[PDB]
């Protein structure tokens, strides 16, 4: 992560969190020190591990991914407005997720571990990816913690105070969680 | 508008995709519209009343301009900045909120939730740029629900509560887009 | 105009002409301070407003327009080298002009003034729209007058005298002018 | 050029978009072939005479580069420069002209008026990029003249003089595209 | 992966282009498949036994990204670098190598040759970009090699030796893609 | 080549090499003083003149090119991994090749000389052509004598020293040579 020539080997995305259960790790930018890549300026890489009986939460990234399974099984659900498209990865699924739709990712009945990789084709914001999450943890809170009073009062027609609890936040090993069941 | 017809002949209205009370909503598409179609764009027109809150949402695809024909608004924006960044926690979270009015323009990043409120009698005009493909996806209301609808198991993971309370808070609210801003 | 983070809020168009009839505004370029915006980076707005009974002159802009009715009602001319095509604009109409047509545009018998907001998809010049007038203004003259004495003898067959009387001029309220009938 | 044909087989020429006497142009465009049309270009063959005036045009989409293949040129190139600017009046007005010969190269943006001059008898390629939907409009000459085309009580509002004595000015040459140059 | 199917519903494999013994080659492009249709990918997976050449190829139009999976491979790229350079000779000629393993990533340009070397057992995922229209071109081996193709007169005057002595060296191996990396 | 405003006009091609049969030449990068051209910033321009009866040696480049012949007539060579397509191209001829296809070209039995102009769309590189070149040379070398000796070793399956000498070499006058027949 900083000033190489035409260097088109690389081996250190910085990581996004981590924790006892898992992990989202983010390459650096690949036009990054060469300029032999502006034509990558765009793509980002993601890689992604988690102990079985697993959670990735739900979330919504701004970008497009393309997901792909390199290790493990895993039970990926798509969230739309209307409902859900459901499926079981198996090593070597690829999966497409549009930008904006949320998603959750699951690690099943396991021993065998979860490595996924995403291949982030970026617009919005050139070569930038970011991650939309419902829920608050000790990263960040929730994007709905950001509204206003009335803005939730009006919205959900509940009280600010019913609003906060299912709002922020506890959920202590963050975005990665381990299942009850 | 000529019975020559076929050009870029001019467009303006079709039956609103959120009509309700509160407020509506018109909206061209590109893949409904051929002068926008290779343009890309989307356009729509916003119409709302003295207190019409349109409810916490994000478009997935595109970035929306708008700008303030007539009246008052007071916006709500959400944030996480830039990731020339590379730390989670270590990101943003900004509220953008601005009482536009009769003159002023808003941009609307492609995920980004928004909130409105029409402070005044609104007429706003949206000139979506990165159209083909866009959803609108909602964070608050009845119809077009998502927080309705990460199934139940998850909720209780997700949300500082469970289950059960969050298939509440949620219908808590009968009404769809535009709703009642009434504060207390 | 200049140096802010990550403003998402316009209210400031510069000016481009203006006078007792009329306006031609024109807002900073999007991709200005914030870098939140490079996405936008080609895409311009104008606005627009006219006093009952004027017109605009006839011009060519280098950038594919999308215009749009804010107020009023408007007689758009679309000139192309065969005839021309005409149409009566009303509140919400929303028309497509290519790049290098000239057309003119003009705010009929009124009371009622017109608004019109122009969204700009440039391309020759990223984030950059000219456009050019035939007739000579106090603004700037017409681009006819940037030729050749011999390369206006030749091509219209009549002395430059001739040439330049109907040519350079004093059209005064400039590009928006009040109109006979 | 055989007869096993379809490839990205070779291609020349077919009838000049504009013969005529002064000089003919032949133009291959992106929407009539296929090995550009994917590429976008416009490629067009521009062959005059001793002193036979181009006339005042420019393209709507299409930025052409022009190279001299053979013979001597005198371009007057017309022109209002950068928009990060912000200013009418505050603009330029540039005439660039050169007398290009045999070697070099002109760029001609999409929307600024040229006009040529064949000091030698000319050949001249040119390679149009942002090709699909390219027109020319022409301020001169008989055929697709533009300032025939506003009406009369524009012109009169318009250009320096009136609706009457535009109408005259302009086909008082009776000529097409190339015409002649002869000074006085 | 269910029968209510057809959506972004998910993919994996058919039969590998370039299977072998020695390794083998599957491979999804964009024009077999809609989800990276219109994403402009190519995706592949790479398998190979301790010690399999990967014999020196390029591909035309994509830039292919790949990272190691599961294995050690010795990666062999070949450069001619930046062309705001303006010299020949005055260039440079690069040979990149790069024993990656498990964890790492490879950029693949568009045109430089590579070569591959199978270390341990080897899996490896391609992730092409700039897709529809690659090819793959060898300069090794049995089937589709180059070098077997320039005629025989031209070989003469391309490499120090002869048209004979070309059309040797270049089938003394009777392998295709992957091949014995034994040393001596 | 270097800092001019708006200089829509260009005469001068660096050199890639020279010498008593023939040239390339290569036109400054149009996006280069005047910002007035950043439409063009993926364009290249080449110009090629050969002596009778010469050869540009098999190459392939990593830029799609549009051939265009000026003057002359050549006798183009397209190959690709399965046989050629060949071609006798004539004054005002223009033939695609795409990218990485090898190819080499040759003027006959004249007294006629060859100007060929080549039109570089660009990507990998925006605004950057390179070729590649099979056989040694002063300039620089084959690619092929970049690898390794047991690379070389294995993948053709002839010792290094019967590899060089169908390798490395003594083409002297370069790229553009005599041809014998």
């Amino acid at each position: 992560a900083q000033n190489n020539p035409y260097l088109f080997r690389s081996n250190k995305f910085l990581t996004l969190f981590k924790n006892q259960h898992g992990s989202l790790r983010l390459l650096q930018r690949f036009n990054e020190d060469t300029e032999k890549l502006e034509n990558l300026r765009d793509y980002r890489v993601l890689e992604y591990c988690s102990k079985p009986n697993t959670l990735l939460l739900p979330h919504h990234s701004d970008s497009d991914l393309l997901v792909l399974v390199l290790e493990g099984q895993a039970i990926l659900v798509l969230v739309n407005p209307d409902g859900r498209d459901t499926y079981k990865l198996d090593q070597g699924d690829a999966i497409k997720i549009q930008a904006g739709t949320p998603f959750y990712l699951i690690n099943p009945d396991n021993n065998q571990n979860l490595r996924i990789l995403k291949f982030a084709i970026t617009f919005r914001r050139p070569g930038t990816v970011e991650d939309f999450f419902l829920s608050s943890t000790k990263r960040l809170p929730s994007y709905l913690s950001a509204f206003s009073k009335n803005f939730l009062e009006a919205s959900y027609d509940s009280p600010y105070d019913e609003i906060e609890q299912t709002l922020l936040q506890e959920e202590q090993e963050g975005v990665i969680v381990k299942m009850p069941k | 508008t000529l019975s020559s017809q076929d050009k870029p002949f001019n467009l303006r209205s079709r039956d609103p995709i959120y009509s309700n009370n509160y407020g509506k909503l018109y909206e061209i598409t590109p893949e409904k519209n051929s002068q926008l179609r290779d343009l890309d764009i989307l356009l729509n027109c916003l119409q709302m009343n003295e207190g019409a809150l349109f409810v916490p949402h994000y478009n997935s695809r595109a970035t929306v301009i708008l700008v303030a024909n007539e009246g008052r608004a007071e916006v709500e924006l959400v944030g996480l900045e830039q990731q020339q960044q590379q730390g989670l926690e270590s990101m943003q979270l900004r509220r953008y909120a601005a009482t536009l009015s009769e003159g002023d323009i808003i941009v609307i990043p492609s995920s980004f939730p928004v909130a409105l409120k029409a402070a005044s009698d609104l007429n706003m005009v949206g000139i979506g740029v990165n159209a083909e493909n866009n959803e609108r996806n909602f964070l608050a209301g009845h119809k077009e629900n998502v927080i309705r609808q990460i199934p139940r198991q998850v909720s209780d993971l997700t949300f500082p509560g469970s289950g059960e309370e969050v298939e509440e808070l949620l219908e808590n609210q009968k009404e769809s887009y535009f709703v009642d801003g009434q504060p207390r």
